[PDB]
RNA sequence: CGUGGAAGUCUGUUAGAGUUGGUGUCCUACAAUACCCUCUCGUGAUCUAUGUGUAGGGGUGAAAGGCCCAUCGAGUCCGGCA
RNA sequence: GUCGGGUGAGAACCCCGACGGCCUAAUGGAUAAGGGUUCCUCAGCACUGCUGAUCAGCUGAGGGUUAGCCGGUCCUAAGUCUCACCGCAACUCGACUGAGACGAAAUGGGAAACAGGUUAAUAUUCCUGUGCCAUCAUGCAGUGAAAGUUGACGCCCUGGGGUCGAUCACGCCGGGCAUCGCCCGGUCGAACCGUCCAACUCCGUGGAAGCCGUAAUGGCAGGAAGCGGACGAACGGCGGCAUAGGGAAACGUGAUUCAACCUGGGGCCCAUGAAAAGACGAGCAUGAUGUCCGUACCGAGAACCGACACAGGUGUCCAUGGCGGCGAAAGCCAAGGCCUGUCGGGAGCAACCAACGUUAGGGAAUUCGGCAAGUUAGUCCCGUACCUUCGGAAGAAGGGAUGCCUGCUCCGGAACGGAGCAGGUCGCAGUGACUCGGAAGCUCGGACUGUCUAGUAACAACAUAGGUGACCGCAAAUCCGCAAGGACUCGUACGGUCACUGAAUCCUGCCCAGUGCAGGUAUCUGAACACCUCGUACAAGAGGACGAAGGACCUGUCAACGGCGGGGGUCUUAAGGUAGCGUAGUACCUUGCCGCAUCAGUAGCGGCUUGCAUGAAUGGAUUAACCAGAGCUUCACUGUCCCAACGUUGGGCCCGGUGAACUGUACAUUCCAGUGCGGAGUCUGGAGACACCCAGGGGGAAGCGAAGACCCUAUGGAGCUUUACUGCAGGCUGUCGCUGAGGACUCUCACUCCGGGAGGAGGACACCGAUAGCCGGGCA
């Protein structure tokens, strides 16, 4: 069994769901923690510096 | 008992489990009357077909050589 | 798939968001839906 | 390189931990004031996956039921006396000053009340020996010497299921069956067939170690593999 | 002689799992690993669904430096960074 | 698919019929996940559809999903999260512990629904009939009420009970067939209310010294068979349900084999086979209440994942439709679905290619190699060697048989079950198709089953039982963490940890000098602190005294890393190759020499063997069995070859429609020579050369494809090793604080551990903070 297209059948399974806090679908619903805005794990909301340049 | 084991496995495999299983499918002494009906029931687990008394015992030899020194002292 | 509550409101909408630009608007703008959705072809939420 | 098996470990992860959901009891002894006012009588023997060797259901004069660790020859109806002033027969459980000189005890105490530590396994003793006013001499399973207080307890008897390792394996799936219920990953690659960057003993065009079997005391996780302290090594000579 | 019905036993395109040879077909493919004939296992250290746990110098590894979403002799993304 | 026909501006592919086929664990039925309206109707063809389209999963606008009793909801599972607490510089970080919560839609547990009818589309939801559960209210019952049972459970074998189904018998109802009179379809009817009980256990009676009983095991004077009896099953029977329903009609009765469902007996384990909520325990009448969420369609060679209407991938239930046969096998056929694995037309249809059939004579001569193909083939009977771990080898090998018809014997209760006999008879052929081992022998390796490089390696590599060694008495060894703390461990030496060798069998020699590990050590060496001397109004600073681990040094150890030579009849550096095995997967020389086998044998097997440079758990040797493992020989077979031929289907060629891409400095009809950076269509000289187009096989364009992986270079990268450099974890050790009372000791009061507690063990040690010396590829 070849990784590529074969494998890609097996694929019938939901993780990224719509999430409630943000609305973008980043919620795994088996975490229950939101990996765009982090409901579910943080009280306050992902922000990362470096989800920009340096200097901007 | 070991003729399971077909044309594999060995001698000491054959010699020691067929011994050692002729030996506990056999008849044995019971300390609740004094009849042959010792059956196992499991790894150590020996039980009476009689008034069902349900004991412990050695692994696969109902009395052991260790089992049988309680007795002395 | 066994949909939710909300589930169930949320696809609601996106089927009205497959509603062609009304024919008046054509004649009020005086001369396109990107919003343009296929079953097939794209791909929603959830 | 990469952590070695033994360092995979430690972490306690599902692979190297015990079906602890599919285990038993934990075989302690009971808790009586002053008096030997406790008796109970064996209702059921049932088999302890933890520990291979079978387990007593115990019902007490209160109705306590309990799983105690079984010594040989104990049976359904039987009757066996847990205190200070218990009865000198097999399986009943006693401290070491009230148990005499010369009779093989097994469940036996480190500091007591602790409910058992020493010699516990399919089939094992323990000597009694030596009986001062301070000291109890008993002689554990590997031929050690322990200095234990009285005051510590222990079930008189051996345990039951004998003679257990005197029978061979015959094949792999009874090892397999055996390892599945343990806290043990299985099988046993050697560290010889592994990788230089996976073990201290791996890579090489043959088989064969780097540097000697025996390791240092001192020595790091990860290095400690093989011989660990090694006094000598081999059979004969 | 029979009864019995054991087994990492046996034959088996039973369901299922695997993939030896053709170095066949294909090789701007039906397919970023496919097709067909052959071949192997098929009551067991078996095969499988869903749920769940282990996370990057770390997991997992019946060990091939194998696998960790077409990415592995150290995943991916963004940043350091022009 | 074909001929008709329908609608239409337009029809090969939209629809009707006929004729013809395809699918049978799926190409039918129901669904999970996922999809998300793709379902239904109407109107359409600019888009999408491998051609066309009047069709559509397309486009546009409407419509469509109705539940006390089907899921969800509740329960708890591996396990997850929140709060508290603790750590952390800190957190969205982290382990323990307490408390709460979440965690199961096919497929865990579970209070309760069946039959029919209805729609364009829903349906145990709506409608008709009937029935069932729960809470609560009133009326009656009743004072029991919680002990116990249930929920609730592995694998293998097996009897019993028993429904649907299928088949046999016969009757009735409807159809088919046109020499016979055979063939097909139907003959219905739930839930629920009632009732019956086999198995099992048990009680009374009985009185077996050998009997009772089983498919088997078994059972009994501690009481057998026989007899009566208490408890007690189905999704079963029987009755009701039902002058319900459904059916055009008849609107059956018996039977065998019996899925489901019920209930027993047996065996296996170095494996022991969930929990909880709920129910039962523990009545009945009437009335009321039963909210909330899901409910359309697909579920795949077009509704999912793979960029696609992808030949890939993806779970579950239908495993009992007929013949067949051991069979859920093949082949053929229903029920059902489909002709959408969705472009067509034409040419005896060439060459050439893909699948493939038959080839006279020879028969592996082909080739690295029988690669490819082939041969055998099911069932019965006779028969079966060496060797062997006694299991096996073995279906060895080899030999014979095999249909149809008539009439019968035997096993059994019987089958529409099995085994046999006698006569009759057809063919080239009787497992007539289909299904369906080729056989044997020598050697190597690995014991075996098993594992593996998802995507060029399935193997001798991995694993394994087996053997051995090492560490640890549990406040352990080993391991994770910064810490709080944690895995092993609900575990305790018959244990688990760390390594090595790799079934069995027969053995496994010698060396401890070096490296390693461990123990000891009079003496040497050995850091900081404190102490002593001098120096400083103090500091810096010079010497001394003391001294840990460690090292020196001695001993132990090779199933510990490893070693087993040269020279002469010892030397290095400890010993100086023993059993075996041997030109080996190890031997250079080497196609070693002898032999077997062939016409011929760098092959293969046997023996010899000074072994370039075999050899004992870096395991040595031997081996039955096993193997998609490497090598060789024989029998059989054959288009592998001698040597190629004919045929078959889909292409290929011509016509309609659709309609890409790789590549392109320019010019370019070339060839023979030469020249040039030494490998020119293009330069020089000649020769040749009218243009365009079709098919072809690919000589050339140092053809296309890829800023060579080789190689070197760069003061390039990374992975890995170590007695490279330097450092860090970590271990060991002295010292200072924690830290108390009276170079050896007593105590208890801090602190630690254990006990529920009382109290017990240990004790200024230990833990921890700091510093100092050693070791330190575990890590950078
Ligand atoms: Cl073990
Ligand atoms: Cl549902
Ligand atoms: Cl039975
Ligand atoms: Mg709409
Ligand atoms: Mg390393
Ligand atoms: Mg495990
Ligand atoms: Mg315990
Ligand atoms: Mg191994
Ligand atoms: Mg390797
Ligand atoms: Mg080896
Ligand atoms: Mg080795
Ligand atoms: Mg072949
Ligand atoms: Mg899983
Ligand atoms: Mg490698
Ligand atoms: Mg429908
Ligand atoms: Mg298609
Ligand atoms: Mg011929
Ligand atoms: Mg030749
Ligand atoms: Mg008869
Ligand atoms: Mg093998
Ligand atoms: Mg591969
Ligand atoms: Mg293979
Ligand atoms: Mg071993
Ligand atoms: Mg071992
Ligand atoms: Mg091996
Ligand atoms: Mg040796
Ligand atoms: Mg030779
Ligand atoms: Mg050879
Ligand atoms: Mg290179
Ligand atoms: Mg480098
Ligand atoms: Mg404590
Ligand atoms: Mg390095
Ligand atoms: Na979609
Ligand atoms: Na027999
Ligand atoms: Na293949
Ligand atoms: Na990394
Ligand atoms: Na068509
Ligand atoms: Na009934
Ligand atoms: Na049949
Ligand atoms: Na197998
Ligand atoms: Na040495
Ligand atoms: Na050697
Ligand atoms: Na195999
Ligand atoms: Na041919
Ligand atoms: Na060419
Ligand atoms: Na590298
Ligand atoms: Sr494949
Ligand atoms: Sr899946
Ligand atoms: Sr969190
Ligand atoms: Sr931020
Ligand atoms: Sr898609
Ligand atoms: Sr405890
Ligand atoms: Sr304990
Ligand atoms: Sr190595
Ligand atoms: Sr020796
Ligand atoms: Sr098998
Ligand atoms: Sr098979
Ligand atoms: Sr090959
Ligand atoms: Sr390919
Ligand atoms: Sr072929
Ligand atoms: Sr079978
Ligand atoms: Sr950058
Ligand atoms: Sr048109
Ligand atoms: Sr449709
Ligand atoms: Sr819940
Ligand atoms: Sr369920
Ligand atoms: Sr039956
Ligand atoms: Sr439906
Ligand atoms: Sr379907
Ligand atoms: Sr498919
Ligand atoms: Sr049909
Ligand atoms: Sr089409
Ligand atoms: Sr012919
Ligand atoms: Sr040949
Ligand atoms: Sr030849
Ligand atoms: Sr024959
Ligand atoms: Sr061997
Ligand atoms: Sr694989
Ligand atoms: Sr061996
Ligand atoms: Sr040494
Ligand atoms: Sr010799
Ligand atoms: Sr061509």
């Amino acid at each position: 069994t070849g990784a590529g297209t074969p494998s890609q059948g097996k694929k019938n399974t939901t993780t990224h769901t719509k999430c409630r806090r943000c609305g973008e679908k980043s919620y795994h619903t088996k975490k229950k923690v939101c990996s765009s805005c982090g409901f579910g794990k943080s009280a306050k909301r992902r922000d990362y510096e470096w989800q920009s340049k340096a200097g901007e | 008992s070991s003729g399971r084991f077909g044309a594999r496995y060995g001698r000491v495999s054959r010699r020691r489990v067929a011994e050692i299983e002729s030996e506990m499918n056999e008849d044995h002494a019971c300390p609740n009357c004094g009849e042959d009906r010792v059956d196992r029931q499991g790894t150590g687990i020996w039980q009476c077909s009689y008034c069902d008394y349900k004991f412990t015992g050695g692994s696969y030899k109902p009395e052991t050589p260790g089992g049988k020194t309680v007795r002395r002292s | 798939g066994k949909k939710s509550k909300a589930t169930k409101k949320r696809l609601a909408k996106l089927d009205n968001q497959n509603s062609r630009v009304p024919a008046w608007v054509m004649l009020k703008t005086d001369r396109r839906n990107h919003k343009r959705r296929h079953w097939r072809r794209n791909d929603t939420d959830e | 390189g990469r952590r070695i098996q033994g360092q995979r470990r430690g972490r306690g992860t599902s692979t190297f931990r015990a079906p602890s959901h599919r285990y038993k009891a934990d075989l302690e002894h009971r808790k009586v004031e002053d008096g030997d006012v406790i008796a109970g009588t064996v209702v059921d023997i049932e088999h302890d996956p933890a520990r291979s060797a079978p387990v007593a259901a115990v019902e007490f004069e209160d109705g306590d039921r309990r799983l105690i660790l079984a010594p040989e020859g104990v049976g359904v109806g039987d009757e066996l006396q847990v205190g200070v002033s218990a009865e000198i027969a097999p399986g009943n459980t006693l401290p070491l000053a009230e148990i005499p000189e010369g009779v093989p005890v097994c469940n036996v105490e480190s500091s007591p009340g602790d409910g058992g530590k020493f010699a516990r396994a399919s089939g094992v003793n323990a000597q009694l020996l030596t009986h001062d006013r301070n000291v109890a001499v008993v002689k554990l399973p590997s031929g050690e010497m322990k200095r234990l207080d009285p005051q510590c307890r222990a079930t008189i008897g051996v345990v039951a299921g004998g003679g257990r390792t005197d029978k061979p394996f015959v094949k792999a799936g009874n090892k397999h069956h055996k390892m599945k219920a343990r806290g043990t990953k299985w099988p046993n690659v050697r560290g010889v067939a592994m990788n230089a960057v996976d073990h201290p003993f791996g890579g090489g065009g043959r088989q064969h170690p780097g540097k000697p079997k025996s390791i240092s005391r001192n020595a790091p996780p990860g290095r400690k593999v093989g011989d660990i302290a090694s006094k000598r090594t081999g059979r004969g000579g």
